[PDB]
C-alpha cells in the first residue's frame, strides 16, 4: 500500500465495502418508483408520438418563436 | 456473368422473367440456407457453451482440447439438458449421430431443390402466377401484394437488354 | 385539460394494470397451492 | 402413476389445438365463396 | 516501486495471425471499391 | 425422462379421449365454418364483401388519408355504398 | 384403447381431405381469377 | 492506381493461402 | 416468503418450462402468432394499401399478410384505444393496428425468449453463448420491422408481415437502394451463406468420419448418449481435410466457436447496412463510374446495366406501391427499351 | 480515373495497421521462451 | 497466455491503473474534440450564414459549440452573422484552445496514476487486498452529477449566470443564443420547447442530488447485491453500457425528428419537412397574404426571404444523400450562391402547370407537369414516338419572379425543360460548382451522419451488453462447466 | 357429380387389408 494526504481524507468513503443491509431491505420502495418512471417514460414517448395529445403541447415546430 | 455485380444481374433478370421468388424451390433454398445458418448457430452455441472447464480464467478457454483425444470435449447431456427445457424435450436431440446428420441433411437437402430450381426454370417452368386472381363482384382487379410484384417485375422486363429486342414476345 | 386522448390512456394504463393484476393475482394464488421439499 | 387431467402443458396445448380447428373449419368454409 | 502483479503474457498463434490476415486482406478488397469510391 | 403430464400416447389412445373429442372437435370446426358462412366474420374485421370495393361507378381506392380523422373517413368511405 | 398406427392413418388421411379442399378452392373461390 | 491496389491485395491473399497450406503448425496428436 | 413459493413454482420442471421470462414470452408469443393467424385470414388491408390480404378475401397462403399501416398513420403506435382507433376494433382492423400489435408484442417476444434461454442457461448451469448468438435475429428484426421505418416517412415502408408481401420488400430494396451493392449485406450473405456451409459441411464429416460401435448398417442406435469417447475420428477428419482442401480445423472447441462466429457476425451486419438504409444513406452509386458513364456513350459494365434495372423497378412500380403518392405516370415517360 | 484521393491511402492503412499489429504479437508470442 | 481480446483484463482489479486507463481515454476524447474543432476553424467558411452555412460544410462539432453559447471567432466573425461583436476569451478557438490542454493534464494524471497503482485507498482494511465500494460509489457519482445537472438547467441556460442556448422560430430564420426560462407546466414535456430543456436539468438535478445521497447513506438490500452481483465491478459496465446505448438510441431520434435540441440553423433541415412541404406552405402563406395587401406576383415572390427559399429544396434533404458520398454537401451539388427565383410553369392556353416534387425515396424522378386539379397536361417523354404532353407541343413556357432571374421569361423548349427538370427539387437555385470540383450528387448533412453513427454505435452497444451482463452472471461456469447427471427429475 | 365416392372406398382399401390382418393377427 501506500497512503497520502488526499489518500486518507478519502479512506472513509472507501471502506464499507461488502456491508449490505438485510433481507429485502429498500427493494419494495424501489419496486414503486421504477413503476412510476415507467410510466413517465411511456407518458413522454406517447406525447411525442403524438398518441397522447394535450391541448396546450403542440409538438411541432411551432409552439416556438 | 463471372464477377460481383454481373451476378445480381443474373439475379434480377432471372427473377422479371422467371418469377423465382414465387417458387417453391426457391424457397425450399432459402429455407435450407437460412436453416443452415441457424442450425450452424444452434449446434456451434450449444455445444461450445457446455464445454467441461480444464482452462484458467485467464486462458483462452480452447486450449482444454488437445488434438487426438479420447473422450469428448463437451457435456452433450447438459447441452440436451439444456435445449430441451428451452422448447421441449422430445424435440430436442440427444443423439450425436442424430444430430449431425440433420445438420449435414437439411442444407444439402434445400440447396439440392435450389439446384433443381434454376435447372427447371432452365425450361420455362416458372413461380407461381396469381396475377388477378382475386377480383370482385363486378369483375374489378383486387390486388394483392402479387400484383405488386408484378409491376416491379415488369419494370425489370421493359428494361433489361435495351437494345437487344425487335419483337413483342421474350422468347429468349 | 383531461383529453378525449387522456382518457384514452387511461383506459390503457388501467387496462394494463389489471392484466398485470390478474395474472399476478393467479399466480402468486396456484404457487401457494403446491411445492413441497 | 395416478395422472392428473387439468395440468399447465393441458392449457397451453389448447391456446393453440382450440383456435387451430376453428380456422380450419373457417378457411375450409371460404372454399365456397363467390361472386 | 513494486512489480505491479496484475499482468500476464500476451499470446496469438500462429493460426490465428492466419485467421487474422485472412480477414484484414479480405475486408480490405471488400471495401477498397467503396473507398476510392 | 419424465414429469407430471400424462404420456400424450396414452391420452391419444384412451376411449375417454376420443368420446370427448368426437364431440369437441367438429364442434369448433362447425363454429368457425358458421363465423364465415353467416357473414359475421366480414362485420368482426371490416373485411369488404365481394360487392364492396368499390361504388358502382367509382374506380378509385377508399384510401384513408389522414391520421386522427382516419376513423371519420373510413366510416364516409363505407357511405358511397362502398 | 384405440391402436396408434390407426390414429395417425385416420388423423393422416383426415388432414390429406381439409388441405385437398384448400387445393381445390384454389380453382373455384374467389382466389380463382375466373 | 486503383488496379494496382486490387492485384496487390488479392497477391496478398494468395501468398496468405500458401503460407497456412504449406507451413502451418504441424497439428500434434495427444501429447500437444 | 411468496416471493420464493412464486418462483419456486415457475421454476418448476414441467413438460413446457415457464419461468419468470415466460411472464413475458408466452403472452407476447402468443399474441404475435395470433394476430398474424387472425388477419391471415381475416383482417383485410384495403383501406391501407388497396389491397385483399386474407383468406377471406381470396389470398392464399402466398399472397396473404398483415399488411403495414396507411402513411397517414406515420410512426404512430396504432394503440386500439388510442386517437386513430378510438377504442373500436373495427376500424382498429382496417386502419393497420393489427400491425403494430404483432410488430411490437413479437417484439417483447424476443426479448422474453432471450431471457428464457438465459434463465434455463443459469438454472441448468450451462454458459449462455445460445443467448449471445440469438442476439444476432434480434438485431435484424429490430433494424428492419423498427428502426428501418423509423427512419422512412411511417410504418407503412416497413415490411409487411407475409411471403409475398415481403419479397416486394425485397425488390423494392433493390430498385430503390440498390441494397445488393452494399458492403454489409455482402457480409450479411457471406455469413449465412457462409453458415450454411459450415453446418453442411460439418455434419456430414462427421457422419462419414464415424468409429464403428455397432454392427448394424444403421449406425444411429450405435451411439453413447452417454459420453466417453469420441464418436467420430477427429483425428482422420484432419487428416482428409488436410489433403483435399489444405486446410483442415484440428480444436473441436474452435471448430464449434467458429460456427457460432460466422452466422451471427453475418447477420450483424447485414443489420448495420439496413440501420443506414433507414437514413436512405445508401450504397447506390460508384460516383467515378458515373462521370466516366455521362462524358463517354460507349463505356458499360455489368454495374451500369444494373441501375437501369433499377430505374424500371421504380418507375413502374412507385404508382401502385406508393398509393398515399396518387403517382400518374403517362405512358410516354415510362423508361423501357425498344419491342418490350 | 475520377476515383478518391483518399481511397489509396485509406486502403493502405486499413490493412496495414491491423496487420502490423497482429505480426507484432506473433513475433512475440512466437520468441516467448520454453 | 492471454488471447488478444482480453488483454484490458489486466486492470479488472486494479483500481489504480483503471483510472490511469480511463484517464488516458478521457484525455484522447477530450483531445479529440480540440483538434476536431481547430479542423473545422481552419475549413470553416463564415462569408455566408444566409446561403452557405455550417451545415453545408460538413461541420459537425461546430454546430454542438453553437448550441451553448460560443457563436464568434477571435477573428471577429460569428454564426450569426454580425461584426465588431467581441466573444471574449470563450470563442471557438478558446473552446478548441481549452480542450487541448485539459487533455494534456489528463495525460500527465493517466502516468501519475499508472506509476503509483498500488495506494492504499484502494485496498480494504479488513481484507487487505483491493477492493472498490460500488454502492457508495455510484452514490456519489450520482451526486455530483445531479449537483452538476442542477447548475447547468439552474445558471447556464436561464442566463442567470450563463449564455444561455441556441433558440430559434419555427422556420429557422431567427436563431440565435437567448436566456431560457424555466418551463414546469405540461407543455414543457413537448420535445419543441425550449423551456422543457432548462426545467428538466432543475429538477432532474435536484431528484439527481437527492438519490445520490439516499444511495450515499442507505446500503444495498443483500437480496439485491446478491442478484445484481454487486461489488462486482464488470456489472457496473453492463448496466451503465445498458443505459449509454438507451441514451444513444434517443440522442438519434430527437437528431431525425428535431427537437430544441437540435435545431435547423445549426444541423440543416430535417427530412420531414421536405415531406410535408412544411416550408413550401409557409412561403405560399405568405406570398397570398402580399397579394391580398394588393402586391404584385413580381412584389410578392421578392418579399420571400432567400434562407426561408434555401429550406425547400430537396438538396438539404438529408434522406438524400449515400454511405459513401463523403465531404460537405457542397461537394455535391455546389456552394450555393444565390436564388434564381420562383419558376411559374404555363402551357399555350396561359395555364399555370405544377411540377410533381421528388420523394426522398427516388434518385431519379420524371419529369410530369399537372394543373391544379392535378390533370397531367405536359411532361419530358422518354418515347417520342407517341408523346401527346411533349413542353414542344404543349408550348410550356416559365417565368420567373423574385430571384436572380425575376421578371425574365423563358419560351425555348430546351431552356424552359432544363429548368422543369430542376423544379423537381424545389426552389432553383445558382451554384459555384468549380471552388470544390462539385460532382452533382446529392449528400447528406450533419444532421443526417450524427444520426447513422448514432443508431449503429447503440445496436452494437447493445451486443456488449448482454455479452458483459451474461458474463457477469455467469462468471462461475465461464471457462466451463463440470460433473452429475441431474435433468429430467425436479 | 362426386365420384369423391369411388376414392373414400379405394382409399380405405389400403388401410383395411392390414387391419384385417391386425384381427386375424398374422404375417405383417
Ligand atoms: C405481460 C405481458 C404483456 C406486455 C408486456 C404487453 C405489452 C403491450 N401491449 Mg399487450 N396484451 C397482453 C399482454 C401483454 N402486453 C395480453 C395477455 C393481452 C390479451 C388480453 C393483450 C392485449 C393487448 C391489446 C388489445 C393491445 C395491447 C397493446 C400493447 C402495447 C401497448 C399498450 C400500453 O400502452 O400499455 C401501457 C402499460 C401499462 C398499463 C403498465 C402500467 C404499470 C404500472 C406499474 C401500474 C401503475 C398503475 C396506476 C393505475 C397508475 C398511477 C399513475 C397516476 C398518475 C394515474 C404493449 C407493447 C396495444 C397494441 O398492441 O398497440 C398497437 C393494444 O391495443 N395488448
Ligand atoms: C470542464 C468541463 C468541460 C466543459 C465545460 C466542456 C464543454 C464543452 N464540450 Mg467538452 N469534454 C470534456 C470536458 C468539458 N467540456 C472532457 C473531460 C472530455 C473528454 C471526455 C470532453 C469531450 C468533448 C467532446 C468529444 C465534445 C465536447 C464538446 C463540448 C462543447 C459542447 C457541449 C455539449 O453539448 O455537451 C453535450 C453533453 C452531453 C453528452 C449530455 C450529458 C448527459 C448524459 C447523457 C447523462 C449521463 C447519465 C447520468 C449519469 C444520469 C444521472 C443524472 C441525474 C441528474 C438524474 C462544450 C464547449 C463538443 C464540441 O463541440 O467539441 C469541441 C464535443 O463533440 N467535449
Ligand atoms: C461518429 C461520429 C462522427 C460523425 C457523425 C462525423 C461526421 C462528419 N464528419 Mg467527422 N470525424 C470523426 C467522427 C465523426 N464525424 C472522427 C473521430 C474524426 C477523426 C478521424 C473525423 C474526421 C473528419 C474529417 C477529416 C472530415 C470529417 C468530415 C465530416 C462530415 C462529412 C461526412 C463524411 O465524411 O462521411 C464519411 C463516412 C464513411 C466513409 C462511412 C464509415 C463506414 C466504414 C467504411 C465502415 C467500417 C466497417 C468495418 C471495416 C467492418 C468490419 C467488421 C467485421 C470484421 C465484423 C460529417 C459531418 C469532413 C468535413 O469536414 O466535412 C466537410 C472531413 O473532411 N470528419
Ligand atoms: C462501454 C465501453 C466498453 C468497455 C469499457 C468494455 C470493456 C471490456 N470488454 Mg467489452 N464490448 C463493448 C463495450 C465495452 N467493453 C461493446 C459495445 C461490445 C459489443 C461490440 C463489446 C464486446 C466485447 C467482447 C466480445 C469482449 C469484450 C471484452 C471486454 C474486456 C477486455 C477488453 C479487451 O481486452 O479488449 C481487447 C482489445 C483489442 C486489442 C481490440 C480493439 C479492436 C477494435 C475492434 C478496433 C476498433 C478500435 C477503435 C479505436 C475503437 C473506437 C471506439 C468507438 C466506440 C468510438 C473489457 C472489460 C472481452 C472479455 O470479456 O474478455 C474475456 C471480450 O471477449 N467486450
Ligand atoms: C427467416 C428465417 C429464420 C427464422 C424463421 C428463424 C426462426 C427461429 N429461430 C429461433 C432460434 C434461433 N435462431 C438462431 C439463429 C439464427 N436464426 C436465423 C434465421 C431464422 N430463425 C439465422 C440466419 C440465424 C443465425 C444468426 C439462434 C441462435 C436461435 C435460438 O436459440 C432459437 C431457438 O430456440 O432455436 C431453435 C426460434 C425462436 C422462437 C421464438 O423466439 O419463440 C418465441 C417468440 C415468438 C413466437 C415471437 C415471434 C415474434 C416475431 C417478431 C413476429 C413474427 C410475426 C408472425 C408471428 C410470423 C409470420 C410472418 C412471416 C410470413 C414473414 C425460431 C424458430
Ligand atoms: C397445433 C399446431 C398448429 C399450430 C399453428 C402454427 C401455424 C402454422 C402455419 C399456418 C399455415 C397457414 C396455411 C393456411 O391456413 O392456408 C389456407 C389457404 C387457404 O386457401 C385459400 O382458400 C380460398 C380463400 O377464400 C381461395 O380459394 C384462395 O385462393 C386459397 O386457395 O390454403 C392454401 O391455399 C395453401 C395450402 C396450404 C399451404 C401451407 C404450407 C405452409 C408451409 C410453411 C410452414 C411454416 C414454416
Ligand atoms: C462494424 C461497425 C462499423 C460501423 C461504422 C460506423 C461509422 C459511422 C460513420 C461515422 C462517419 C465519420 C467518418 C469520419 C471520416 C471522414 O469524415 O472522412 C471522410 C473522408 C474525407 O471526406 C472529404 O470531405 C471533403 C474535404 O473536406 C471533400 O469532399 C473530399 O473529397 C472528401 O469527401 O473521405 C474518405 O476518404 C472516406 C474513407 C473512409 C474509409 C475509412 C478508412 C479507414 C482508415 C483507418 C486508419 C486508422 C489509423 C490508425
Ligand atoms: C389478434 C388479437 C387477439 C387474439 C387472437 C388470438 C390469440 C388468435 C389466435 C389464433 C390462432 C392460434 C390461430 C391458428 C390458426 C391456424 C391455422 C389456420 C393452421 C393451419 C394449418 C395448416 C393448413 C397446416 C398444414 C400443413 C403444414 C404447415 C405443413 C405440411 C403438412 C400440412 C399440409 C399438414 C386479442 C383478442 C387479444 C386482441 C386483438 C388482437
Ligand atoms: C486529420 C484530423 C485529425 C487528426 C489528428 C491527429 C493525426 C492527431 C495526432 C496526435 C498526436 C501525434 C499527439 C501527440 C501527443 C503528444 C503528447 C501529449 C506529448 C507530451 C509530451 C510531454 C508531456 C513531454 C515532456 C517534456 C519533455 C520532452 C522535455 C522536458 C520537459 C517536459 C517534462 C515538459 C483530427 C481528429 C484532429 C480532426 C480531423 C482532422
Ligand atoms: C502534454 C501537455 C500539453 C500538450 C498536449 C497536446 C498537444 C495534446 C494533443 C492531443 C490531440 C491532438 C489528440 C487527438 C486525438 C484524436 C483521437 C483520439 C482520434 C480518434 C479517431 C478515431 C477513433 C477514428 C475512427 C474512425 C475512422 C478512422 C473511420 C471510420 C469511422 C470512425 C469514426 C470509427 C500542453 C502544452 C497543453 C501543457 C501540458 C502538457
Ligand atoms: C402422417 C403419418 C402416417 C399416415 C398415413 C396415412 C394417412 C396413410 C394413408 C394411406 C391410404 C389412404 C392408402 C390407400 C391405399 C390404397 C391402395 C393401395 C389401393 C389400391 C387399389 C386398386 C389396385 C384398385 C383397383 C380398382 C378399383 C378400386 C375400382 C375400379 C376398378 C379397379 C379394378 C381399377 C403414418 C401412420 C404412416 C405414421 C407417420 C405419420
Ligand atoms: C400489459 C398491458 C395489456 C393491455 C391489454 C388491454 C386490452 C384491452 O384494451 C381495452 O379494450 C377495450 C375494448 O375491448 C377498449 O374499450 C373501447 O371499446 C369499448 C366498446 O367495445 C368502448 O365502450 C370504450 O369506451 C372504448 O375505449 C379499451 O379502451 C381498451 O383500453
Ligand atoms: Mn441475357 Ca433471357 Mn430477357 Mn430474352 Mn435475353
Ligand atoms: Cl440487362
Ligand atoms: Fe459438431
Amino acid at each position: 500500500a501506500r497512503r497520502t494526504w488526499l489518500g486518507d481524507i478519502l479512506r472513509p468513503l472507501n471502506s464499507e465495502y461488502g456491508k449490505v443491509a438485510p433481507g429485502w431491505g429498500t427493494t419494495p420502495l424501489m419496486a414503486v418508483f421504477m413503476g412510476l418512471f415507467l410510466v413517465f417514460l411511456l407518458i413522454i414517448l406517447e406525447i411525442y408520438n403524438s398518441t397522447l395529445i394535450l391541448d396546450g403541447v403542440n409538438v411541432s415546430w411551432k409552439a416556438l418563436g | 456473368p463471372l464477377g460481383i455485380s454481373g451476378t445480381f444481374n443474373f439475379m434480377i433478370v432471372f427473377q422479371a422473367e422467371h418469377n423465382i421468388l414465387m417458387h417453391p424451390f426457391h424457397q425450399l433454398g432459402v429455407a435450407g440456407v437460412f436453416g443452415g445458418a441457424l442450425f450452424c448457430a444452434m449446434h456451434g452455441s450449444l455445444v461450445t457453451s457446455s464445454l467441461i472447464r480444464e482452462t484458467t480464467e485467464t486462458e483462452s478457454a480452447n486450449y482444454g482440447y488437445k488434438f487426438g483425444q479420447e473422450e469428448e470435449t463437451y457435456n452433450i447431456v447438459a447441452a440436451h439438458g439444456y435445449f430441451g427445457r428451452l422448447i421441449f424435450q422430445y424435440a430436442s436431440f440427444n443423439n450425436s449421430r442424430s444430430l449431425h446428420f440433420f445438420l449435414a441433411a437439411w442444407p444439402v437437402v434445400g440447396v439440392w431443390f435450389t439446384a433443381l430450381g434454376i435447372s427447371t426454370m432452365a425450361f420455362n417452368l416458372n413461380g407461381f402466377n396469381f396475377n388477378h386472381s382475386v377480383i370482385d363482384a363486378k369483375g374489378n382487379v383486387i390486388n394483392t401484394w402479387a400484383d405488386i410484384i408484378n409491376r416491379a417485375n415488369l419494370g425489370m422486363e421493359v428494361m433489361h437488354e435495351r437494345n437487344a429486342h425487335n419483337f413483342p414476345l421474350d422468347l429468349a | 385539460t383531461i383529453t378525449p386522448s387522456l382518457k384514452g390512456f387511461f383506459i390503457g394504463l388501467l387496462s394494463g394494470a389489471v392484466v398485470l393484476g390478474l395474472t399476478f393475482a393467479v399466480l402468486i394464488a396456484i404457487s401457494q397451492i403446491d411445492k413441497v421439499q | 402413476v395416478s395422472y392428473p387431467i387439468f395440468t399447465v402443458r393441458w392449457v397451453a396445448v389448447h391456446t393453440l389445438a382450440v383456435p387451430t380447428i376453428f380456422f380450419l373449419g373457417a378457411i375450409a368454409a371460404m372454399q365456397f365463396i363467390q361472386r | 516501486m513494486e512489480p505491479n502483479p496484475n499482468r500476464q503474457p500476451v499470446e496469438l498463434n500462429r493460426t490465428s495471425l492466419y485467421l487474422g490476415l485472412l480477414l484484414i486482406l479480405v475486408l480490405a478488397l471488400l471495401f477498397s471499391s467503396y473507398f476510392f469510391n | 425422462g419424465t414429469t407430471g403430464e400424462r404420456p400424450f400416447s396414452d391420452i391419444i389412445t384412451s376411449v375417454r379421449y376420443w368420446v370427448i373429442h368426437s364431440i369437441t372437435i367438429p364442434a369448433l370446426f362447425i363454429a368457425g365454418w358458421l363465423f364465415v358462412s353467416t357473414g359475421l366474420a366480414y362485420d368482426v374485421f371490416g373485411t369488404p364483401r365481394p360487392d364492396s370495393y368499390y361504388a358502382q361507378e367509382q374506380r378509385s381506392i377508399p384510401l384513408v388519408t389522414d391520421r386522427f380523422e382516419a376513423k371519420q373517413q373510413v366510416e364516409t368511405f363505407l357511405e358511397q355504398l362502398k | 384403447r384405440i391402436p396408434l398406427w390407426i390414429v395417425a392413418t385416420v388423423a393422416g388421411m383426415g388432414v390429406i381431405v381439409i388441405v385437398g379442399l384448400f387445393f381445390y378452392g384454389a380453382y373455384a373461390g374467389l382466389g380463382s381469377s375466373l | 492506381m486503383e488496379t494496382i491496389t486490387y492485384v496487390f491485395i488479392f497477391a496478398c491473399i494468395i501468398a496468405l493461402f500458401f503460407f497456412a497450406i504449406f507451413f502451418r503448425e504441424p497439428p500434434r496428436i495427444t501429447k500437444k | 416468503g411468496w416471493f420464493d413459493i412464486l418462483d419456486d413454482w415457475l421454476k418448476r420442471d414441467r413438460f413446457v418450462f415457464v419461468g419468470w421470462s415466460g411472464i413475458l414470452l408466452f403472452p407476447c408469443a402468443y399474441l404475435a402468432l395470433g394476430g398474424w393467424l387472425t388477419g391471415t385470414t381475416f383482417v383485410t388491408s384495403w383501406y391501407t394499401h388497396g389491397l385483399a390480404s386474407s383468406y377471406l378475401e381470396g389470398c392464399n397462403f402466398l399472397t396473404v399478410a398483415v399488411s403495414t399501416p396507411a402513411n397517414s398513420m406515420g410512426h404512430s403506435l396504432l394503440l386500439l384505444w388510442g386517437p386513430e382507433a378510438q377504442g373500436d376494433f373495427t376500424r382498429w382492423c382496417q386502419l393497420g393496428g393489427l400491425w403494430t400489435f404483432i410488430a411490437l408484442h413479437g417484439a417483447f417476444g424476443l426479448i422474453g425468449f432471450m431471457l428464457r434461454q438465459f434463465e434455463i442457461a443459469r438454472l441448468v448451469g450451462v454458459r449462455p453463448y445460445n443467448a449471445i448468438a440469438f442476439s444476432a435475429p434480434i438485431a435484424v428484426f429490430v433494424s428492419v420491422f423498427l428502426i428501418y421505418p423509423l427512419g422512412q416517412s411511417s410504418w407503412f415502408f416497413a415490411p409487411s408481415f407475409g411471403v409475398a408481401a415481403i419479397f416486394r420488400f425485397l425488390l423494392f430494396f433493390q430498385g430503390f437502394h440498390n441494397w445488393t451493392l452494399n458492403p454489409f449485406h455482402m457480409m450479411g450473405v457471406a455469413g449465412v451463406l457462409g453458415g450454411a456451409l459450415l453446418c453442411a459441411i460439418h455434419g456430414a464429416t462427421v457422419e462419414n468420419t464415424l468409429f464403428q460401435d455397432g454392427e448394424g448398417a444403421s449406425t444411429f442406435r450405435a451411439f453413447n448418449p452417454t459420453q466417453a469417447e469420441e464418436t467420430y475420428s477427429m483425428v482422420t477428419a484432419n487428416r482428409f481435410w488436410s489433403q483435399i482442401f489444405g486446410i483442415a480445423f484440428s480444436n473441436k472447441r474452435w471448430l464449434h466457436f467458429f460456427m457460432l462466429f460466422v452466422p451471427v457476425t453475418g447477420l450483424w451486419m447485414s443489420a448495420i447496412g439496413v440501420v443506414g438504409l433507414a437514413l436512405n444513406l445508401r450504397s447506390y452509386d460508384f460516383i467515378s463510374q458515373e462521370i466516366r458513364a455521362a462524358e463517354d456513350p460507349e463505356f458499360e459494365t455489368f454495374y451500369t446495366k444494373n441501375l437501369l434495372l433499377n430505374e424500371g423497378i421504380r418507375a413502374w412500380m412507385a404508382p401502385q406501391d406508393q398509393p398515399h403518392e396518387n403517382f400518374v405516370f403517362p405512358e410516354e415517360v415510362l423508361p423501357r427499351g425498344n419491342a418490350l | 480515373m475520377e476515383v478518391n484521393q483518399l481511397g489509396l491511402i485509406a486502403t493502405a492503412l486499413f490493412v496495414l495497421v491491423p496487420s502490423v499489429f497482429l505480426i507484432i504479437l506473433y513475433v512475440q508470442t512466437e520468441s516467448q521462451q520454453k | 497466455g492471454l488471447p488478444w481480446y482480453r488483454v484490458h483484463t489486466v486492470l479488472i482489479n486494479d483500481p489504480g491503473r483503471l483510472i490511469a486507463a480511463h484517464l488516458m481515454h478521457t484525455a484522447l476524447v477530450a483531445g479529440w474534440a480540440g483538434s476536431m474543432a481547430l479542423y473545422e476553424l481552419a475549413t470553416f467558411d463564415p462569408s455566408d450564414p444566409v446561403l452557405n452555412p455550417m451545415w453545408r460544410q460538413g461541420m459537425f462539432v461546430l454546430p454542438f459549440m453553437a448550441r451553448l453559447g460560443v457563436t464568434g471567432s477571435w477573428s471577429g466573425w460569428s454564426i450569426t452573422g454580425e461584426t465588431g461583436i467581441d466573444p471574449g476569451f470563450w470563442s471557438f478557438e478558446g473552446v478548441a484552445l481549452a480542450h487541448i490542454v485539459l487533455s494534456g493534464l489528463l495525460f500527465l494524471a493517466a502516468c501519475w496514476h499508472w506509476v503509483y497503482w498500488d495506494l492504499e485507498l484502494f485496498r480494504d482494511p479488513r481484507t487487505g487486498e483491493p477492493a472498490l465500494d460500488l454502492p457508495k460509489m455510484f452514490g456519489i457519482h450520482l451526486f455530483l452529477a445531479g449537483l452538476l445537472c442542477f447548475g447547468f438547467g439552474a445558471f447556464h441556460l436561464t442566463g442567470l449566470f450563463g449564455p444561455g442556448m441556441w433558440v430559434s422560430d419555427p422556420y429557422g430564420l431567427t436563431g440565435s443564443v437567448q436566456p431560457v426560462a424555466p418551463e414546469w407546466g405540461p407543455d414543457g414535456f413537448n420535445p419543441y420547447n425550449p423551456g422543457g430543456v432548462v426545467a428538466h436539468h432543475i429538477a432532474a438535478g435536484i431528484v439527481g442530488i437527492i438519490a445520490g445521497l439516499f444511495h450515499i447513506l442507505v446500503r444495498p438490500p443483500q437480496r439485491l447485491y446478491k442478484a445484481l452481483r454487486m461489488g462486482n465491478i464488470e456489472t457496473v459496465l453492463s448496466s451503465s453500457i445498458a443505459a449509454v446505448f438507451f441514451a444513444a438510441f434517443v440522442v438519434a431520434g430527437t437528431m431525425w425528428y428535431g427537437s430544441a435540441t437540435t435545431p435547423i440553423e445549426l444541423f440543416g433541415p430535417t427530412r420531414y419537412q421536405w415531406d410535408s412541404s412544411y416550408f413550401q406552405q409557409e412561403i405560399n402563406r405568405r406570398v397570398q397574404a402580399s397579394l391580398a395587401s394588393g402586391a404584385t406576383l413580381e412584389e410578392a415572390w421578392s418579399a420571400i426571404p432567400e434562407k426561408l427559399a434555401f429550406y425547400d429544396y430537396i438538396g438539404n434533404n438529408p434522406a438524400k444523400g449515400g454511405l459513401f458520398r463523403t465531404g460537405p454537401m457542397n461537394k455535391g451539388d455546389g456552394i450555393a450562391q444565390a436564388w434564381k427565383g420562383h419558376a411559374v410553369f404555363r402551357n399555350k392556353e396561359g395555364e399555370e402547370l405544377f411540377v410533381r416534387r421528388m420523394p426522398a425515396f427516388f434518385e431519379s424522378f420524371p419529369v410530369i407537369l399537372t394543373d391544379k386539379n392535378g390533370v397531367v397536361k405536359a411532361d419530358i417523354p422518354f418515347r417520342r414516338a407517341e408523346s401527346k404532353y411533349s413542353f414542344e407541343q404543349q408550348g410550356v413556357t416559365v417565368s420567373f419572379y423574385g430571384g436572380e432571374l425575376n421578371g425574365q421569361t423563358f419560351t425555348d423548349p430546351p431552356t424552359v425543360k432544363s429548368y422543369a427538370r430542376k423544379a423537381i427539387f424545389g426552389e432553383i437555385f445558382e451554384f459555384d460548382t468549380e471552388t470544390l470540383n462539385s460532382d452533382g450528387i446529392f449528400r447528406t448533412s450533419p444532421r443526417g451522419w450524427f444520426t447513422f453513427a448514432h443508431a449503429v454505435f447503440a445496436l452494437l452497444f447493445f451486443f456488449g451488453h448482454i455479452w458483459h451482463g451474461a458474463r457477469t452472471l455467469f462468471r462461475d461456469v465461464f471457462s466451463g462447466i463440470d460433473p452429475e447427471l441431474s435433468p429430467e427429475q425436479v | 357429380i362426386a365420384q369423391l365416392t369411388m376414392i373414400a372406398m379405394i382409399g380405405i382399401a389400403g388401410p383395411m387389408i392390414i387391419f384385417l390382418l391386425a384381427v386375424r393377427r398374422g404375417n405383417l
